[PDB]
RNA sequence: CUUGAGUCUCGUAGAGGGGGGUAGAAUUCCAGGUGUAGCGGUGAAAUGCGUAGAGAUCUGGAGGAAUACCGGUGGCGAAGGCGGCCCCCUGGACGAAGACUGACGCUCAGGUGCGAAAGCGUGGGGAGCAAACAGGAUUAGAUACCCUGGUAGUCCACGCCGUAAACGAUGUCGACUUGGAGGUUGUGCCCUUGAGGCGUGGCUUCCGGAGCUAACGCGUUAAGUCGACCGCCUGGGGAGUAC
RNA sequence: GUUUAUUAAAAACACAGCACUGUGCAAACACGAAAGUGGACGUAUACGGUGUGACGCCUGCCCGGUGCCGGAAGGUUAAUU
């Protein structure tokens, strides 16, 4: 996650790697794992994702 | 006879036993009856991470064909090899010769 | 149970539990390298440590160090060895010359075993600890430079270095955790002994300690001028401790020399 | 699963013509001679089961292959054993 | 692309985290997703894409 | 005194916390300030304007020293790890770039199953 | 005899199983620089940790568990299963031209074997979660729900038990029967110029036709239309309990 | 098995096992003013010690009192100067 630059500007571009990782691979591993959830989310969550 | 593409790495500053391992390499894969197509010796390249504490280390390349009676030996060498670091041999995936 | 092939239950028969035996240590006639032995328990004196008195004993064979090297070696069958459990291995070197050493796990049709700088590391011979390795399983080391003392308790004893290590030191203890001892040392290296051995349970009275250990196990036992504690009805109020140790915790080892060494642990 | 040279071997000392793979003279040695080597391996992996399935299976049918055999004729059955040893 | 050699080749699959890319938003024959994803792996322990960029 | 100029900064942020630690380049600490260690606290804190004026509090204790510019360690999520960062540059400072040093496992130990409210 | 079972050939993808390596991330505990009154946590709070220096934070070591990303609506196996990577020993499954034997065949009570989790063994290791346990708080109250800690035990062989919503609450094997958008593998040919293009075998996901269906729905992977065999079912509680 | 030679052989001690703790070796510990010796020519799967007593199934709550294990910042604190 390295960002850094020159002609001070105060920029942004650190969204730039807000979306390899962040809270997202955070609420994964935040309270508990899966287990068999995942049994029934990326095999059942699916549902949601067919059209 | 298996074919082997086989890398490894030898620590920096000792890299002035590069020779005489090379060749005491050879010299018991030819001893055996065995076969080496492919082989190349890489270079100190910079390293991507801290590995065994100190980022630069000499690679090669033997891409290799023996029995696993004789790499077996070879096998544990590095381990009890003091001067290496990380070391790897891919099994056969047949003979392949020329590449970098 | 944990091992493989077999060590034997014991037919209920006659008030009975378990023995212990293994294949291969055929030959007991020894060789002739063993010394008579005494006995009892005393000193120049009265007693000391109470305890031990059974008979039959013997066969003191011999060895540690492995003051040869640069020369192999060839196990000629291990042995039942007394006083201490670890069997033995008989070991011929090319010279003609036979020693008793100690018998790590895997060893037996002669196999290699040299001892010497930078010589077969394997599970056998001896090679000084400047040039042993990562060592993650040594043995039997030695406290001074040709000593040769250390864990003999091969019977299944682990000493582990912690890799390669500098100043001239390492150590890792089997219990006593982590002490430092002279680099310029050596050790039998394999570090195993064979401890399928030591996992039974004798059985029955004397018929087992007898033939060795008398009955330490005294308690109170009444009688409270024999000891510090005992008598009454037949119970025993009072902050238990043999001759007046305190015999929880507590400990001793008040110094001589050493203690030039880091960790141990406590519980 | 074996050795190329070694198969092709049990079949020409196998073929009561030369090629003649798929008969059951041989399936049988094939089979057998492919336990006996699958043999010294389990008594080591004591408990690599699903890999001993197939060898279940295996000698399973090596025996439906006799039954077979003896079933059509036994003076081929009792030169096939007498040969391969088994009987067990 | 059966192997890593080619770690120019492979350069560009990965980011600014070494996270390894999908063959969602690459659709890649997927059975070449495999004969590349493996190579990362067995490439990575030898010193060349660092598993992160955090170190 | 040694006046720094070139030292890094550690911004934890914990759900119901986050502390702001400058250090300097190396590691060695420097200065510091953090939310509940600012008047408001329970859940009253947390919110990001709030752990801004923590943010404007290790300026009064990293100025003792010498930064002409610092970089910044994001280790946390939450409520303050982007406006932490606001009331930074603006009260008086420069900076690099940002690195976020927040926790990753490749799945290696079970977390706390938790909250089953 | 050859299309059924299969044997050889020759391809091929895959978390199939057992053993032996391993590298990286990651907490925690150790060891010191820094540094100061704080951290942790709830709805808030408290219990606990911090002036005997928490936490932050750095540089170092010990060690155990697990392999983000890839990963899939995916892949495998006979089910329970199984995820980095490397090495040896080893199953099965699929296909293409062929090459081979010649009904071997599909069913199976009892019989034998595999067996998620949990637990009992012997012995090992024990980083993190955590029954039981103690504080803490909420309530009338709390033997619970959230908070702070923690034993077993999650982990290792070796062995036992051998049950689960053991799942698709839907045996097996075999040929039928309108299709329509797919997933993954294998082989033919198309200016192979090509992303791709077209036929064709294994597996698979969603709709859904007739038809079956008591409705919901199954529907080429049938809950359609037939054919061999085995399992079980006969009203609720008493009871899978008693004997 | 042993025990109160000579009133008590028992439900006593013992016993294999189970637990605790101590002990890294010139061990802990025991006799000794001492040297030296036993623990043994043993070495943490080894030895002292203490509690319990084949086997199966179990081994709850209390750290306030006392042991001992740990901390040492502050208090008080000997010879001393
Ligand atoms: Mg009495
Ligand atoms: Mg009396
Ligand atoms: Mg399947
Ligand atoms: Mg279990
Ligand atoms: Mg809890
Ligand atoms: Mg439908
Ligand atoms: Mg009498
Ligand atoms: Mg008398
Ligand atoms: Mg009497
Ligand atoms: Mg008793
Ligand atoms: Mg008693």
């Amino acid at each position: 996650i390295k960002v850094r630059e020159n002609e001070p500007f105060d920029v942004a571009l650190r969204r730039f790697k807000r979306s390899c990782e962040k809270a997202g691979v955070l609420a994964e591993v935040r309270r508990r794992e899966f287990y068999e959830k995942p049994t029934t989310e990326r095999k059942r969550a699916k549902a949601s994702a067919v059209k | 006879m298996r074919h082997y593409e086989i890398v490894f790495m030898v620590h920096p500053d000792q890299s002035e036993q590069v020779p005489g391992m090379i060749e005491r390499y050879t010299a018991a894969i030819t001893g055996a009856e065995g076969k080496i197509h492919r082989l190349e010796d890489w270079g100190r390249r910079q390293l991507a991470y801290p590995i065994n504490k100190l980022h630069k280390a000499h690679y090669v390349l033997m891409n290799v064909e023996a029995p696993q009676e004789v790499i077996d030996e070879l096998e544990t060498t590095f381990r009890f090899n003091d001067a290496v670091i990380r070391s790897m041999v891919m099994r056969t995936k047949h003979a392949v010769t020329e590449a970098s | 149970v944990k091992c493989k092939p077999t060590s034997p239950g014991r037919r209920h028969v006659v008030k009975v539990v378990n023995p212990e035996l293994h294949k291969g240590k055929p030959f007991a006639p020894l060789l002739e390298k063993n010394s008579k032995s005494g006995g009892r328990n005393n000193n120049g004196r009265i007693t000391t440590r109470h305890i031990g008195g059974g008979h039959k004993q013997a066969y003191r064979i011999v060895d540690f160090k492995r003051n040869k090297d640069g020369i192999p070696a060839v196990v000629e069958r291990l042995e039942y060895d007394p006083n201490r459990s670890a069997n033995i291995a008989l070991v011929l070197y090319k010279d003609g010359e036979r020693r008793y050493i100690l018998a790590p796990k895997g060893l037996k049709a002669g196999d290699q075993i040299q001892s010497g700088v930078d010589a077969a590391i394997k599970p056998g011979n001896t090679l000084p600890m400047r040039n042993i390795p990562v060592g993650s399983t040594v043995h039997n080391v030695e406290m001074k430079p040709g000593k040769g003392g250390q864990l003999a308790r091969s019977a299944g004893t682990y000493v582990q270095i912690v890799a390669r290590d500098g100043a001239y030191v390492t150590l890792r203890l089997r219990s006593g955790e982590m002490r430092k001892v002279e680099a310029d040392c050596r050790a039998t290296l394999g570090e195993v002994g064979n401890a399928e051995h030591m996992l039974r349970v004798l059985g029955k009275a004397g018929a087992a300690r007898w033939r060795g250990v008398r009955p330490t196990v005294r308690g109170t036992a009444m009688n409270p001028v024999d000891h510090p504690h005992g008598g009454g009805e037949g119970r025993n109020f009072g902050k238990h401790p043999v001759t007046p140790w305190g015999v929880q915790t507590k400990g001793k080892k008040t110094r001589s020399n050493k203690r030039t060494d880091k960790f141990i642990v406590r519980r | 699963s074996l050795s190329t040279e070694a198969t092709a071997k049990i079949v020409s000392e196998f073929g009561r013509d030369a090629n003649d793979t798929g008969s059951t003279e041989v399936q049988v040695a094939l089979l057998t001679a492919q336990i006996n080597h699958l043999q010294g391996h389990f008594a080591e992996h004591k408990k690599d089961h699903h890999s001993r399935r197939g060898l279940l299976r295996m000698v399973s049918q090596r025996r439906k292959l006799l039954d077979y055999l003896k079933r059509k004729d036994v003076a081929r059955y009792t030169r096939l054993i007498e040969r391969l040893g088994l009987r067990r | 692309e059966i192997d890593y050699k080619d770690i120019a080749t492979l350069k560009n699959y990965i980011t600014e985290s070494g996270k390894i890319v999908p063959s969602r938003i690459t659709g890649t024959r997927a059975k070449y997703q495999r004969q590349l994803a493996r190579a990362i792996k067995r490439a990575r322990y030898l010193s060349l894409l660092p598993y992160t960029d955090r170190h | 005194r040694k006046q720094v100029s070139d030292g890094v900064a550690h911004i934890h942020a914990s759900f119901n916390n986050t502390i702001v630690t400058i250090t300097d380049r190396q590691g060695n600490a420097l200065g510091w300030a953090t939310a509940g260690g600012s008047g408001f606290r329970g859940s009253r804190k947390s919110t990001p304007f709030a752990a801004q004026v923590a943010a404007e509090r290790c300026a009064d204790a990293v100025k003792e020293y010498g930064i002409k510019n610092l970089e910044v360690m994001v280790k946390g999520p939450g409520p303050g790890r982007e406006s932490t960062i606001r009331a930074l540059n603006a009260a008086g400072f420069r900076i690099t770039n940002i690195t976020d040093v927040t926790p990753i496992p490749h799945n290696g130990c079970r977390p706390p199953k938790k909250r089953r409210v």
